[PDB]
């Protein structure tokens, strides 16, 4: 309950939202460091996800943190100290100490506190970011009572920048860690960029006339004590009140009992039977795979030919083996008619097809509106007609300086008359005479006997309805076939037997890789079992099948007698027969529905309360 | 040359349903995306509908909206209108590297009449010696909020320095409007009085004060 | 998420030069390759689209509005600003700095409206005088009395009656513009007629663009 | 139906040619012609083709500012036009009746075709061909016949048929075609078995028709007296 | 153009063949028909297989083909002694726009007893000298086209100006026949004493050697 903090900026009130970021464990063993005089232990901790700084103070002792790599001047390092003056915040290669430490001196004749010895670095050469806050006085003076100020601070490294969140609260505690909730707030955002694996904590030393000795001996520790915990990305769940400050949260992955909150998102659980999920372990890295096909794929020759076919006999072009990149063609002002459907712009980058299929013809502005996938006309009837799922788009522009002459350009023809509505994706080039009456036409030009196709007059003065344009269509089919055209996304490595998050090929999930024995043929690329769920994935980056493992794959019954009336609660395994089980516990029995935990089971026969199944109850009693 | 014309003000009863239009005069509306913007008074528009019938997340089902290209109108269907719809709606298009809105749609929600409580003030002596006046008119408490103010000197409509604000809403769902007359510290007093009368519904209300 | 926030004067005086900064939270302006456009409106009135800028220098501006907007990206700053030349008093319109997804698409995340006002004159504070109530100044059972807040530039004035402690019949009216071009209000409050020689009625306006705070006591009108 | 071409034609390189595909027993009306060329040891083109009913001309990407290509309803006639003739455009044209359907693929085919015009180059001109006599010696008469024949020089252009006594010898006659030589001069050769006994009472002679050049020599072949 | 075929193929009369036409992905694997047709030597090419399941009138049924993927094949059942054409692959070309013709695979099904060859040398006569030129020929009978070498030799050094080879034609009785020109002068037509003529076929060379004084 401890931790908490806005892992967003959007303000939210009378909602409950569930994030997935990193946040404190509930009731975590975090470890506990000691400094009393009657102990100057200043260890250095690995810095694997976050480290959450919990530390009570009396006399003004924990001034601040070092942050870095080797802290050898070998890699860049990041400087937080707040002496007596100001607070200095530096990023260089410093040449840190063995035992860094503030040295803070009294005098005998003149009850005063001052700083005197500062030992944190030797040197430093390169140095890229310096801030320096306003200057203060700050009291620096022991206290004989009880600690007073608790200060918790949390630290996270996300592409480089660094958010600190802290919150004062007066508290009167001895030794523990006092409980209740409490809200941090951000307060600065440093745009440090390195790379951080550890860190160490300084402390103050202090100096007077009772502690005789050398430099390495002559010295006291002030009595204070800091603990450090881990930032585990755990969902939560945050209840942000009216005035915009988390009052409580919820965990999602502390107990069964807590996992119930999160499903019901709700703060109070009732009585009856809940499905969360089985041993469930959250996520900690995500992971993207795409094939490694470095070649650009020939957006250029389509739209950019010197000659463009004719409406009836339109080209027809396939386009695979390659990294589609769209931004050239969707971020252009040349394309006069870009309207897609299905297609979902800003996202064709993620998704995969089996292939792309272009077409390359010219037509006029009334009929460039009518490439709409339900119309009617002389060219979406006659000519080209899509289908009412198509998958694709069409993109068309303006052309007078290209394909327009003076004298008339005669070079385009399309279809006039047919006898029948034309298919969709169907191209048909038939010359012979369209016939009207019941007069034979065999092969004669007279009366009720029209060429089908018709010629087309591009004069550059016609009106903008009546301009030549030249249109490109995109066509993308979905198929069970290895995808050989995909976005330009960037594929990261591949781990195993973890509960990681995986983007296969526009495919996401959550789920655990293991490696399959499976053979799959050549032309299928996804496997489903029964229940119609992804189980293998062919990764085309490496060619081998590994096997998807969920994560919470058995049932789990949560027998919980309500919120308030008690906390106790009993949990129920459907495929278990009494382990891969939250916790072994005890008072285990095993039913005919699975085997419960939690419970206490009795010889005697009551009213059924609250049923578990097969004709088992249970019951809250004495 | 491209744009978008949009009804000024459609009005249904709450529960129905209503049809929103917008004709593109030139561009085929079929040629560009039409993205439909809900932006309550006092607040940043927001995104209803986009790709002109993908409703985003968040939005409510009842935002749909359809694409006639033959009439070369784009329109936005709302069934069941509820309170919180009462807001300005624009389309937006992209014609050719120019992106182009609508004219405004005020989709509205959809009888005693309120007495006009009217006070009446003459200028401070503190303004005087400011060598400045101005007589302040105060109409408060009024329904329907159309109200008209007309000044007076000894026998005279004064039209001349007369401002005045337009009827606002109160806390009691009534209305309050103000007039003030700006005067010279010589015109205040050339005249016995001065009267402020207010008209509302026919009924006049009159207030006077004379340099005491 | 992200949002966005806009900074700059409130005002710019007529034939100058605006300035207004959108700044970006929570994001990055380079990053995603998301197109960043201006969309002002006028009180009243529809929405009007000024211009779109990349994250590179590519820029496009309406017709009606070219060769006079100018809009740089400062992605040192994580900030873009747009710069408007020869303004007009009919350039008042509510700025809003919008991201714009795809090029054809929703502006997707819209920004808080800031208010600029154009006008001429200068920036001088407020003359505050009092509304004695008297026996012409009451009907019935209750009387009224205000303060009369006259020749201010610019807008927003706030006038509290005893420092907030009065609430209740308190009508503050929207300000309307002068024959001579400024600003004029008067806040009133609607008081039993039996209070009135034994309660101190204060107004306080505070003009915050000038710097003026100003107290006047309300009393009955004193015949001479 | 059928489809008629003109007969060969030979050019220069760098002139002007011209011919025509006649439709016979039938018209190609609603039909498009197409012209395949068809290099000697190369594959099949295409770089042209007519919808003669609008009479509009499509030409291919390889190439489009040299050749003109143009037809005639009212005749049915498809006339082939091209300029800049070089060395490597010596081939053989047929004009294709293109025959479309409706279909998923829909390409054109051409189930028609001409009978083929031969289009050659020769920067030398038509010169004046010499026949020499050639005979046995008798080394090389052994047995009981003998090898003699007559031998062709500097004759254009190939097709020149040799007769043995006006088509009064038909066998052991053979016809040797020239070869391409560093001047572009063509040289055949034709030897036939006779039996020696033949050879003191009955003559040969050879009789060369050349229709381009308006001639026709005879020439008289005797055995040698050394040999 | 970009329609790749085999150059040659082999068969036997009793044996199916199978010819491949592979293109890309603008032209066959775009989802365009192929047509096929077939050109006797010595005829004007005709139409085989329309639209890759269909035949036109006067066709026998043994010629048969399909289109799958990016590739054509065609199968033909019987090779008979007329089956000897090339074969080509015709399909729609979208980035050329216009049609594209197949390379053009070569069918041979033939077999006869090949023998020696033999060759005779007749030296040129004595009204040849007035001309200012020399026509030394080698007539070669009996043989076959697959292996002819011309070699000229004046016993002292190979002649390697004025040598050339020259397609067989087929005789009325299954035979080839061809004949070789050398051009010299009548000038060092003399000077040397002798020539012949040399011709190799599978390891089999004879050599006549004239006497020109
Ligand atoms: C076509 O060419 C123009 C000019 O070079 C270029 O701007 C455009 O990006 C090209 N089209 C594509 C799809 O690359």
């Amino acid at each position: 309950t401890r931790g908490v903090y806005y892992p967003d900026k959007v303000f939210r009130s009378s909602v409950l939202h569930s994030t997935q970021d990193l946040f404190l464990p509930f009731f975590s063993n975090v470890t506990w460091f000691h400094a009393i005089h009657v102990r100057f232990d200043n260890p250095v901790l690995p810095f694997n996800d976050g480290v959450y700084f919990a530390s009570t103070e009396k006399s003004n002792i924990i001034r601040g943190w070092i942050f870095g790599t080797t802290l050898d001047s070998k890699t860049q390092s990041l400087l937080i100290v707040n002496n007596a003056t100001n607070v200095v915040i530096k990023v260089c290669e410093f040449q840190f100490c063995n035992d860094p430490f503030l040295g803070v001196y009294y005098h005998k004749n003149n009850k005063s506190w001052m700083e005197s010895e500062f030992r944190v670095y030797s040197s430093a050469n390169n140095c890229t970011f310096e801030y320096v806050s306003q200057p203060f006085l700050m009291d620096l003076e022991g206290k004989q009572g009880n600690f007073k100020n608790l200060r918790e601070f949390v630290f996270k490294n996300i592409d480089g920048y660094f958010k600190i969140y802290s919150k004062h609260t007066p508290i009167n505690l001895v030794r523990d860690l006092p409980q209740g909730f409490s809200a941090l707030e951000p307060l600065v955002d440093l745009p440090i960029g390195i790379n951080i694996t550890r860190f160490q904590t300084l402390l103050a030393l202090h100096r007077s006339y009772l502690t005789p000795g050398d430099s390495s001996s002559g010295w006291t520790a002030g009595a204070a004590a800091y603990y450090v915990g881990y930032l585990q990305p755990r969902t939560f769940l945050l209840k942000y009140n009216e005035n915009g400050t988390i009052t409580d949260a919820v965990d999602c992955a502390l107990d069964p009992l807590s996992e119930t909150k999160c499903t019901l998102k709700s703060f109070t659980v009732e009585k009856g039977i809940y499905q969360t999920s089985n041993f469930r372990v959250q996520p900690t890295e995500s992971i993207v795979r795409f094939p490694n096909i470095t070649n650009l794929c020939p957006f250029g020759e389509v739209f950019n030919a010197t000659r463009f076919a004719s409406v009836y006999a339109w080209n027809r072009k396939r386009i695979s083996n390659c990294v589609a990149d769209y931004s050239v063609l969707y971020n252009s002002a040349s394309f006069s008619t870009f309207k897609c459907y299905g297609v979902s712009p800003t996202k064709l980058n993620d998704l995969c097809f089996t292939n792309v299929y272009a077409d390359s013809f010219v037509i006029r502005g009334d009929e460039v509106r009518q490439i709409a996938p339900g119309q009617t006309g002389k060219i979406a009837d006659y000519n080209y007609k899509l289908p009412d799922d198509f998958t694709g788009c069409v993109i068309a522009w303006n052309s007078n300086n290209l394909d327009s002459k003076v004298g008339g350009n005669y070079n385009y023809l399309y279809r006039l008359f047919r006898k029948s509505n034309l298919k969709p994706f169907e191209r048909d080039i038939s010359t012979e005479i369209y016939q009207a009456g019941s007069t034979p036409c065999n092969g004669v030009e007279g009366f009720n006997c029209y060429f089908p196709l018709q010629s087309y007059g591009f004069q550059p003065t016609n009106g903008v309805g009546y301009q030549p344009y030249r249109v490109v269509v995109l066509s993308f089919e979905l198929l069970h076939a290895p995808a050989t055209v995909c976005g330009p996304k960037k594929s990261t490595n591949l781990v195993k037997n973890k509960c990681v998050n995986f983007n296969f090929n526009g495919l996401t999930g959550t789920g655990v890789l293991t490696e399959s024995n499976k053979k799959f043929l050549p032309f299928q690329q996804f496997g489903r079992d029964i229940a119609d769920t992804t189980d293998a994935v062919r990764d085309p980056q490496t060619l081998e099948i590994l096997d998807i493992t969920p994560c919470s794959f058995g049932g789990v019954s949560v027998i919980t007698p309500g919120t308030n009336t008690s906390n106790q609660v009993a949990v129920l395994y459907q495929d278990v027969n009494c382990w891969r089980v939250y916790s072994t516990g005890s008072n285990v029995f095993q039913t005919r529905a699975g085997c419960l935990i939690g419970a206490e089971h009795v010889n005697n026969s009551y009213e059924c309360d609250i049923p578990i199944g097969a004709g088992i109850c249970a019951s809250y009693q004495t | 040359n491209f744009m978008l014309t949009q009804p000024h003000s459609v009005s249904e009863s709450p529960g129905k349903t209503v049809t929103i239009s917008c004709t593109g005069s030139s561009g085929s509306i079929a040629s560009n995306y039409v993205q439909w913007y809900q932006q309550r008074p006092g607040s940043a528009p927001t995104t209803v509908i986009y790709e002109d019938n993908q409703r985003p997340s968040g939005v409510p089902d009842r935002f749909s909206g359809s694409i006639d290209s033959s009439s070369n109108s784009a329109s936005l269907t709302i069934s069941g209108l509820k309170t919180e719809d009462e807001a300005d709606y624009y389309c937006q298009s992209y014609d050719s590297s120019n992106v182009v809105f609508g004219g405004g749609t005020k989709l509205t929600v959809l009888q005693p009449k309120a007495a006009p409580s009217v006070t009446l003030f003459p200028p401070s002596s503190e303004e005087l010696q400011a060598n400045k006046a101005t007589l302040v008119c105060l109409i408060s408490d009024f329904y329907p909020g159309a109200v008209t103010v007309a000044w007076k000197a000894d026998s005279s409509p004064v039209k001349a320095g007369v401002e005045t604000t337009t009827p606002s809403k109160q806390s009691n769902n009534k209305y309050a409007a103000s007039s003030y007359l700006s005067l010279t510290p010589e015109q205040w007093k050339s005249h016995r009085s001065y009267s402020c009368q207010v008209t509302h519904e026919g009924s006049t209300v009159e207030k006077t004060v004379a340099p005491t | 998420q992200v949002q966005l926030q806009e900074s700059g004067p409130g005002l710019v005086k007529p034939s100058e030069t605006l300035s207004l900064t959108c700044t970006v939270s929570g994001g990055s302006v380079s990053s995603g390759g998301y197109f960043w456009s201006w969309i002002r409106q006028p009180p009243g009135k529809g929405l009007e689209w000024i211009g779109c800028i990349y994250y590179s220098g590519s820029t496009n501006y309406n017709p009606s509005l070219k060769s006079r907007v100018t809009i740089s990206v400062d992605t040192s700053k994580d900030q873009f600003s747009l710069k408007l030349s020869s303004v007009t008093a009919a350039d008042t319109a509510v700025y809003y700095c919008a991201r714009q997804l795809w090029l054809r698409g929703r502006f997707d995340y819209w920004g808080q409206g800031t208010l600029v006002t154009v006008s001429s004159a200068s920036t001088k504070g407020p003359s505050v005088f009092p509304l004695a109530p008297s026996s012409k100044s009451t009907s019935g059972g209750t009387a009224a009395l205000g303060c009369l807040v006259k020749d201010y530039f610019p807008e927003p004035v706030t006038v509290s009656w005893n420092s907030g402690a009065l609430t209740s019949g308190v009508h503050t009216f929207p300000a309307v513009l002068q024959s001579s071009g400024l600003y004029s209000l008067s806040s009133v409050v609607t008081v039993p007629s039996s209070s009135l020689g034994t309660q101190t009625y204060i107004c306080n306006v505070n003009h915050k663009p000038s710097n003026t705070k100003v107290d006047k006591k309300v009393e009955p009108k004193s015949c001479d």
